[PDB]
Formats: structure tokens, C-alpha cells, sequence
């Protein structure tokens, strides 16, 4: 069966592990254990299509900012993520998707825009801005909550199907 | 045995489903899983057996669920037990051991997690009031190497240095193609091995290098990471400035082969600052110049290369098998970490009850101890003050910032190699490029 | 083919 490389991409410091996490995860299990293969290696159906997704979610190598590339190289799927109470992830945006493209020498990388909202804190980037700016890029938005789960499954699946339409 | 009421001892009301819960899937001592602090502090100073690991992993650990003034509290507390004959069974199986349980706590957390106290006075002032007032013969020995401790808290043989063009003390001609390349690898490994022992637990565990505070909690890893991100922009620099296509080779291979003597020192920062460098868009690209990189080195770059495949996956079964000294690459430690702590839930609740995670806390304190035991062991390797003065101050990116800085190497890339016919560019060095190789010279 | 160390076909 097809197997997906997806890539997470975005700022540090917000949470974005949370969306992966929350896939990962039986829907009702709160454990997670980042140091086995069934962390990052998920068998979903998607529109009638079984396959296997493969996560890379770097969170907290930030920092190691020239192994970008590296890690970039390895997708061919791209989650694109900031934190929708934190307006400088939101324009970290840009920047990052100039660099996939780069990496991937392609003008249209499969890829998803991905505004998560983290339990508490207060929304500065709205929906609006959010949309206008993954229409600009011609790819779609998807919003998600890391407290109920809404959205996530719907995040990875769209980015999928980037993958299959290309 | 019979303890006060928990109306005048909260430590002596009794374990519940509510209270304490213990990990049931695995040195005859029960794995906690969660408890109330109270209940956690109780099983720290536990007076029927010592417990050095929950002793370490909870002082490790215990400033995401409690702080350090109400921990100094809470085992002040703890050692301030009341009575209910009978009572020389009690005072000599319950107060003694617990007694000697908080100051066994105290001795390891002014030993090992002293920052607390560097960063409140007044958690000091407590602590040595405290400790004055610890009046017992049994206690007396325990006490005295307390004091001690808070009081000092507040104040083979190495192969030969190798040469190549430059000479000892001609520091202006430093460079890459200039300094030996096993020298290079050996003094990188000396700064890198330096650079990761230096990083303390206390810069790790609460995510806390990922925060707003980050420069302030975690200095010495963010210097670490600086500096593997600076030799890897220097590794793509040196090579898309050097635009004559054979003297490209040349700086392409010699990198090799500082990446294969990374490997024979089980240096894998290095291995990584440099197969980093080699996948970055600047020069991943350059196929006219890994055209005329020997297979033999290819392989070598492969091999390192595939080190990071699959999640790290042959990384990890490597760095499990070697021998110290070695440098582990830090990263995968980082989002372990992260990854831990945002996984999984600071609380659990049973019967309505909250009760301490600290399950995820032990996790968390695995991870910083695989890195502490790596930073044991020093590399049997002498300092060359002025090598590694060169790569202490290396500042490939100059006053650029990091977008600027960034485009102008993929910039150089395609005027050296354009997506177009190959141009020619005339040679930069007057010196040999011929390598010396990476054996010793005896 | 794959990356530029690896073995061309």
C-alpha cells in the first residue's frame, strides 16, 4: 500500500506538536511515547483508499535552523502551521513556504495551511486573513482545536488528497 | 504500626485510589504512577525502604507541579511529626527513617539541583534556618554534610597535532583547504563535546530552551545548537564561494573528509552539522561538482547521510552501540522531550480526584539522564588554542541576517552552477588542493 | 536519480 511522507512545518514555541499528536493518538488514549515507530506511522482510509501516513514533526529543533532543508527534503506533503493566537507564527507563513518551494525546485508543492487554537489563550488572526492567504497561495485552510480534536483529522486528509490530485 | 490522625499529620492519611496510583504493567519497589504532592512527598521519604531513583527523577522534575518554596515547605513539614511503651517501635521505625528520608532529600537537592537555591536567597535562608534546627544524634553526621555541601556550592596520552599548509602560530592563514583536516575534526570535537556537556537539565526539562525565556533557562544549549548551525552555514559558504569548478571538488571532498574523521571520533554532531550542510538547497543542487567527488567518498557521505533516514532510525541503533567518548546530535533528545511533555496530561483524575502525572515526569527524566551519561566521558584529544580559537570566532553569516544571508548562498549556487551553460570561473587558491588525507603521520 | 553521492544507474 502508498505510503505519505508529510512534513510539519512552523513556528516554535505555540504548540503546533499538538496537531500531530492529536492524530496519532487513539482518539480516546492521552498517552504518547515519541520514541517508538507507531508515534509517527499512522494506517488510515481516506476516501475508500487505505494507506499509510508518515509524520515529520520536528518541534523543538527550531533552533537548528540550516537542517530546514534537510528535513524538508524528506516530504512530499506539507502541513504549514501557526497558531491562530499568535500573530508573528502567522506571518512566519510565508517565509517557510518560499523555503519548501525551494527545497522541492517546484512552484505548486503539495501542501495544507493549518491555523491551530490552543485551549485558552485569545484569537488574533482571524479566519478571515487566514483563508485570504491560502487562497493567495492556491492551497486550502483548515482550522483545528488541540483541545477537542476538531479539525485535525481533516487537516491531514485534505493534504492527502493534495498528494492524489497533484 | 500505629500514626497520628491526618488531622494533625496530613502524611499519615492512608493510600486510596484517589490518593496514589502505581504503574501496573512493571528493584522490588512499585513504580508510582500519580499522587497527590502529598501523597508523592510521603512516598520520597518513604520510611520503609530509601528510593534514590524517585528521589533523583522527582528532584529532577518537580518544579512543573510544585515550587521550590513550597517543596522546602512540605518536607519541613514532612520531618515535624507528632506523636500518637509502643512509641520506641514508632520513633524507631517511622520518625527516624523519615527524618533521615528528608535530609537524604535535602543533601541531594543542594547537591545536584543547587540552581534553586542560587536563584532564591530566601529558599537558602530556609533551608540553612532548617537545617540549624535539626537537633538528634542520629541526625548529627547527616546534618554536618549538609552544611558542608551548601557551604562549597557557594564559591592516557594524545596523539600529535597535525599540520598541513599552515604553520603553528600562522594563525592568518587558517582555512579550511590550509588546516589539517584531522586536525579540524579533532578541535570541532573538542568544542562540540565541550559545547554538549556543558547543558544541564535544568535548560531541558519543562520545554523551557522553546519559550519566551529561552535565552535566559537555556543559554548553554542555545550556544550549542549556534554553533552547529554556524559550521554548517561555513560548510555551505566555503563551498558556493569557491566558484572554479575543480577547487569546488576539492573543498567538497576535503569536507568529507572531516565528516569521516567526525565519524572515527563517533562525533555526530559533527557527522550531522556536515550532511546538513550537504542537503541544503545551495548545494544539494551542485550535481557538476558530486560528479567528480570520488566514489569512495560519495559512499562515505551516503553512509552518514542514511544515518538520518527513517526518523533517525540508524542513528539511534548506532549511537546505542558505540563506546564513549562520542557527541550525540541533541535534536532528537529536544523533541523527545518536547513531544513528552505536550503529549501527555500534567494530571490525571480518578474518583473526581487529581493526582500528579508523574509517570510523563519520569519519561522526561529518562531522557536527561541518557544525556547526562553521555556527557561523562572527555575525548583523549589536546586543545590547539589557536584552531580553536578559528572556529570559536568563525561568523560565516557576518551582520546578515538569516533570509539575506540564506539567499545570497542559493544565489551563489545558481551563478556557479545555473539551472544554461556552465560557465568557466578562475581559481582562488595558490596553494596546493591535493589533501594529506585523514591517517596520521605517526 | 536519488541524491548526487548516491550510486548514478
Amino acid at each position: 500500500m502508498t505510503e505519505y511522507k508529510l512534513v510539519v512545518v512552523g513556528a516554535g514555541g505555540v504548540g503546533k506538536s499538538a496537531l500531530t499528536i492529536q492524530l496519532i493518538q487513539n482518539h480516546f488514549v492521552d498517552e504518547y511515547d515519541p520514541t517508538i515507530e507507531d508515534s509517527y506511522r499512522k494506517q488510515v482510509v481516506i476516501d475508500g483508499e487505505t494507506c499509510l501516513l508518515d509524520i515529520l514533526d520536528t518541534a523543538g529543533q527550531e533552533e537548528y535552523s540550516a537542517m530546514r532543508d534537510q528535513y524538508m527534503r524528506t516530504g512530499e506533503g506539507f502541513l504549514c502551521v501557526f497558531a491562530i493566537n499568535n500573530t508573528k507564527s502567522f506571518e512566519d507563513i510565508h517565509q517557510y513556504r518560499e523555503q519548501i518551494k525551494r527545497v522541492k525546485d517546484s512552484d505548486d508543492v503539495p501542501m495544507v495551511l493549518v491555523g491551530n487554537k490552543c485551549d485558552l489563550a485569545a484569537r488574533t488572526v482571524e479566519s478571515r486573513q487566514a483563508q485570504d492567504l491560502a487562497r493567495s497561495y492556491g492551497i486550502p485552510y483548515i482550522e483545528t482545536s488541540a483541545k477537542t480534536r476538531q479539525g485535525v483529522e481533516d487537516a491531514f486528509y485534505t493534504l492527502v488528497r493534495e498528494i492524489r490530485q497533484h | 504500626m500505629r500514626l497520628p490522625s491526618a488531622d494533625v499529620y496530613r502524611f499519615a492519611e492512608p493510600d486510596s485510589e484517589e490518593n496514589i496510583i502505581f504503574e501496573e504493567n512493571m528493584a522490588g519497589i512499585p513504580i508510582i504512577k500519580a499522587g497527590t504532592v502529598i501523597k508523592l512527598i510521603e512516598r520520597l521519604t518513604y520510611h520503609m525502604y530509601a528510593d534514590p531513583n524517585f528521589v533523583r527523577t522527582f528532584l529532577t522534575t518537580y518544579r512543573s507541579f510544585c515550587k521550590p518554596q513550597e517543596l522546602l515547605s512540605l518536607i519541613i513539614e514532612r520531618f515535624e511529626i507528632p506523636e500518637p511503651a509502643e512509641l520506641k517501635r514508632f520513633r524507631k521505625e517511622y520518625i527516624q527513617p523519615v527524618q533521615l528520608r528528608v535530609l537524604n532529600v535535602c543533601r541531594h537537592w543542594v547537591e545536584h539541583h543547587f540552581y534553586d537555591f542560587e536563584r532564591d536567597a530566601y529558599l537558602l535562608q530556609r533551608m540553612e534556618e532548617f537545617i540549624g534546627t535539626v537537633r538528634g544524634k542520629a541526625m548529627k553526621k547527616w546534618v554536618e554534610s549538609i552544611t558542608k555541601i551548601i557551604q562549597r556550592k557557594k564559591i592516557s596520552s594524545p596523539p600529535t597535532v597535525e599540520w598541513h599548509i599552515s604553520r603553528p602560530g600562522h594563525i592568518e592563514t587558517f582555512d579550511l583547504l590550509t588546516l589539517h583536516p584531522i586536525e579540524i575534526a579533532r578541535q570541532l570535537t573538542l568544542l562540540e563535546s565541550d559545547l554538549y556537556r556543558a547543558v544541564q537539565p535544568s535548560e531541558l526539562v519543562g520545554s523551557v530552551w522553546t519559550k519566551e525565556d529561552k535565552e535566559i533557562n537555556s543559554p548553554n544549549l542555545l550556544k550549542m545548537i549556534r554553533h552547529t548551525t554556524n559550521l554548517t552555514l561555513w560548510f555551505e559558504k566555503c563551498i558556493v564561494e569557491t566558484e572554479n569548478l575543480e577547487e569546488r571538488v576539492a573543498v567538497v571532498s576535503r569536507i568529507i573528509e572531516i565528516l569521516q574523521v567526525f565519524q572515527e571520533l563517533n562525533n555526530f554532531n559533527g557527522v550531522l552539522e556536515v550532511v546538513s550542510a550537504m542537503n541544503s538547497s545551495p548545494v544539494y543542487r551542485l550535481d557538476h561538482t558530486f560528479e567528480q567527488i570520488p566514489s569512495r567518498q560519495k559512499k562515505i557521505l551516503e553512509e552518514a547521510h542514511e544515518l538520518s533516514e527513517d526518523h533517525y532510525k540508524k542513528y539511534l541503533a548506532k549511537l546505542r552501540s558505540i563506546n564513549p567518548p562520542c557527541v550525540p546530535f541533541f535534536g532528537i533528545y529536544l523533541t523527545n522531550i518536547l513531544k513528552t511533555e505536550e503529549g501527555n496530561p500534567e494530571v490525571l483524575k480518578r474518583h473526581g480526584k487529581e493526582l500528579i502525572n508523574f509517570s510523563k515526569r519520569r519519561k522526561v527524566a529518562e531522557i536527561t539522564g541518557e544525556i547526562q551519561q553521555y556527557q561523562n566521558q572527555p575525548y583523549c584529544l589536546r586543545v590547539e588554542s589557536d584552531i580553536k580559537r578559528f572556529f570559536e570566532n568563525l561568523n560565516p553569516m557576518g551582520n546578515s541576517m538569516e533570509k539575506e544571508f540564506t539567499d545570497y548562498l542559493f544565489n551563489k549556487s545558481l551563478e556557479i552552477e545555473p539551472r544554461k551553460p556552465l560557465p568557466r570561473f578562475p581559481k582562488k587558491y595558490s596553494y596546493p588542493l591535493k589533501s594529506p588525507g585523514v591517517r596520521p603521520s605517526n | 536519480k536519488r541524491h548526487p553521492w548516491s550510486v548514478a544507474n
